[PDB]
DNA sequence: ACTCATGATGCACAAGTGGTTGCGCGTG
DNA sequence: GCAACCACTTGTGCATCATGAGTGATGA
């Protein structure tokens, strides 16, 4: 099974519950599970709509060189596709 | 709508995709922001509940009913595995809404042939090298017991340990000898992952072929099938194994789980499940 | 043929030798573990290992319910870890005849949307608690079927439209603009169930559905421990303040 | 390649820094990379001789019925075995 | 002792597990807190080096002496894919210790006989049907390129595209038709990891056997095996597929990545470098 | 026949038109491309696009070295693209012969520990950033073999015991406790190197090495931006403030 | 008696900002 | 000029504590 990896920070604490129940938690925010396609993209459903006013970032295993991509939404650190190559861009305020 | 705390039978693993089992012991187990929280003294333990299908619970663990009902609605089943076996049993609702299975099962057990036809499946699945074509219901009890104690006894002479002429049963199983507790640890977390799985299924577990009686006849009529090739040997070894110092329970119950990923032993529950009840 | 329905909700279990104890704000109450019957395990519940397991060990139905039992969250094993209910609720729902004859017993037997639901799913709670606690499957059902509650609606079916119609249109009567309604049926269900009386109908139904012979049926008393402790003084429930 | 998620606060700039060459970070100290076992314990080895005084927690894949195990390193959340199933243990005050 | 910023061979993937290469236009590569980062204007990117085993700059590009000694060290090499094709290569030091590869390649190189071997080689890897077995090199050189030819008019009719009698070469091939930025583009990536992996494995670029010259010959000798294979039709398959308005380089190496991966040109151009060599 | 090895370090490097502009801070020089032969491109500096771009269109080495090129970081192409001291070098290694005339050759013309090793070390960087300007493999060594960069050691075992020993020596003596001896090293080493005649006596031996004609050998040109500044004014060098 | 939500109050850690020191990474 | 180091401020959001609000997750 794949690995899943979600970051969380500024979420409810009902989120921050609820997705221990699922994938650890083995630092603040961020919690790691293996799971396939179908328990990871409803689990990340799930997210979408608990986190609220928050910000959430998704790495997984995926088809590219690298091996992994991610999801953010409403995250201070967004995805560019270099050519198919995810990287993590950091806007500078 | 998503609501922290519920889920549907979907965003939860399979029954044959998620771990064995957990121990836990002189603990107090709560729900603190929709987490299932062991709030052990030193600190608290927060369990991936949606990956694990039964939750064993040893002398000591203060469960709360928020607790409870968030375990029952995650499918992780509750067994109270305290000294000298099973205690009692604890399930919510089932992960599948549909009750195919139970409905089969029902028809299996009202019926006196269907019922010798799938006590004669069990027996040649615990035993495949005899013939039972022409075997009774009190005759296939009757040599259940007999190789049953005879395969504890060849455990008993391979492994160098005492044994007092005895087989396991949940109900009043003590002893001081290091052999009772390594073997009433391997079989109650067996029992209680034969629980677990057959709630999860759907499946009544009072509806019993081999036993009738008790509302945990089909739990023992599962967890026979593997309990003297599995959880019987795994705990004869661990009494071999054990030094003096060791816990007898955590060690066998660190060796039944390997046993368990190692044999695939719910993945077969599972695919047995299906075969018994004869669903093409 | 007694089976006491004790409710417990707001306290803490823990178990003193033979005697279980419940320590509300109210106070320490101590009952007999020979006679608890079916224990339900309301919220804010802290059940303990070492009454769970003298509680087992005299054949005690514990059932986690909600408010008065509107809503069922778990159950263990059933009275006396029974199974003449279960065994005789599948042999006449396996066969036509029986389910037939039981499915023409039950018929013979028998804002606002939103009361109606809430209503609707209160009763559903309270018949899987006193299924569960029987030790009946919720699923092997005789008009419903094919899901894991069927026969818990089959049940509720008897009551719907004696309790919960009642009930939603009180809350209909009652409901002010801007409020949930759920919220407001629920409550007025589970104070309807507070009386116990639903739950004896619900006991007195399940064990006559199955043809149980009335001289081995068993009746139930919804005991409750502060309200009825007149009842419960001779029976060997220590009271403490 | 199993993914290796390892997670860093209270370091030194230097090692915050250099852990991005291997593998990325979608978030303030969590870093997602894909490597063999023989690089994996390698980075790790890295990580424990350049934080210096601080917090190192590492997940990567492995053999167990999880699906993931954890070594931490003067990590604040600690893990404890449940008879043979890893699992995160929180201390309290 | 462990130093922040340099890393051992081992410490590195093996050049065949790397991704193939990343391009940056119009940014400022940079070293802070000992990372490969890249100043956009917006923003700051880092650049796992690491797991890259070619960098591609573009136009508007500024790097810094740190940046580059890091990236050499990383054993990423450091194109400058401007326009018109690559303008200038770069690498550092090599991660593969040993110069077994790199004696090998010059004793082949050192010899006429061994050198018209190696062209066989080569030839049949391009080409397998054909027998060069009595070919010499004039007439080795003129058949690839004829057949070069018939590749280019092959596949621009095949996509339906006008194509206007040309071959790619990096020395001064400048064009504005969409076709020809495509197939540079193409062509760049290609030679950019051609590049890094010859610097990796310890071969010295110059030591060519069909190219000689100029200090990269051999860079397009193992060039010449892939280009016509995957680079050209991938890039007619581009230009085909563009749309109005469209930037054609991005898509282009992006299709070029996508048949690098698909293609395992990076496995592949690692196994026929050792196959050219005879190293068993 | 000429090559400029110019040094650049704490600059940035772009392209107007057709020449380079260095904007150090001493001020801002406009070497064209033609004049450059080989680009040592040293510690803080922001190399351009357009800048190397213009390098690599008339064939200048660009090498990325430290300070007075005593570490080798990374190098591009040779001099003009030149791979005929690669190839003389590749002939002379590859046979017994040829490779034992070269070695007879290099012998004929061939805290104290830690300044040693440093001193090796700088002579290593040196040797490497002149080998890559030139073209020459470091793999293809005569008297090491083995190493990717064997053939520095020959060269630099040349100089082993006439440059690195004195500077070593005069920075064992020049020391005192508590001090990082690498360090005293490296700086006097460069302070040795910004001479500029080691460089050309470098480039002499390795054309001398690979036994190339006399005719066809190539003198190396040290050049510096402010001190030379009286020398590179006539070659259309601007020089701004 | 539980759990959640919430308003405080305290706080530990990352972020930018201002000079300062050094050009570094050290076997054949 | 580039990049690390260090010191100093600014500030974000996690973790804690005391109080009031609920018993909740809502299908023939």
């Amino acid at each position: 099974m794949p690995m899943t990896v979600i970051t969380l920070k500024n979420v409810p604490q009902s989120l921050r519950g609820d997705l221990t129940r699922w994938m650890q938690e083995i630092a603040t925010g961020v919690y790691v599970g293996n799971f396939n396609s179908r328990i990871r993209e409803y689990l990340w459903r799930r997210v979408q709509e608990t986190m609220g006013a928050g910000e959430a970032s998704m790495c997984f295993a995926a088809r590219n060189e690298l091996g992994y991509d991610f999801l953010t939404e409403n995250a201070s650190r967004s995805v560019i596709d270099y050519d198919g190559l995810p990287l993590i861009f950091i806007p500078k305020e | 709508p998503i609501i922290a705390g519920k889920s549907e039978s979907s965003e939860l693993p399979r029954v044959e995709d998620r771990a064995t089992f957990i121990y836990i012991e002189h603990a107090k187990i709560n729900r603190v922001d929709s987490a299932v929280t062991v709030a052990e003294a030193k600190g608290v333990v927060r369990i991936p509940a949606a990956m694990i299908g039964v939750l064993l619970l040893g002398p000591g663990t203060d469960i709360s009913h928020r607790a409870v009902e968030l375990l029952g609605d995650t499918g992780t089943a509750l067994v109270w595995v305290g000294e000298q076996g099973v205690r009692y049993y604890a399930s919510g609702r089932a992960l599948a809404r549909s009750t195919r299975f139970l409905v089969k099962q029902a028809e299996l057990v009202t019926n006196e042939r269907s019922r010798l036809r799938v006590a004669r499946r069990m027996y040649q699945m615990r035993f495949p090298t005899e013939d039972v074509s022409k075997l009774t219901m009190q005759q296939l009890r009757s040599h259940e017991g007999a190789r049953v104690r005879r395969k504890y006894r060849e455990l008993s002479k391979k492994y160098n340990v005492p044994w007092k002429k005895r087989v396991y049963n949940p109900d009043d199983f003590a002893g001081g000898d290091p052999i009772n507790q390594a073997l009433s640890a391997a079989h109650v977390a067996l029992y209680g992952l034969v629980h677990s799985v057959v709630a999860a299924l759907g499946l009544s577990p009072g509806l019993g072929f081999v036993h009738t009686g008790h509302d945990r006849s089909f739990i023992y009529d599962v967890a026979d099938l593997y309990k003297a090739e599995i959880t019987v040997p795994i705990a004869f070894a661990v009494a071999a194994e054990a030094e003096e110092g060791q816990d007898i329970g955590q060690l066998a119950r660190l060796r039944t789980r390997d046993a368990f990923v190692d044999g695939k032993i719910l993945k077969r529950m599972v695919k047995d499940l299906q075969t018994l009840l004869e669903i093409p």
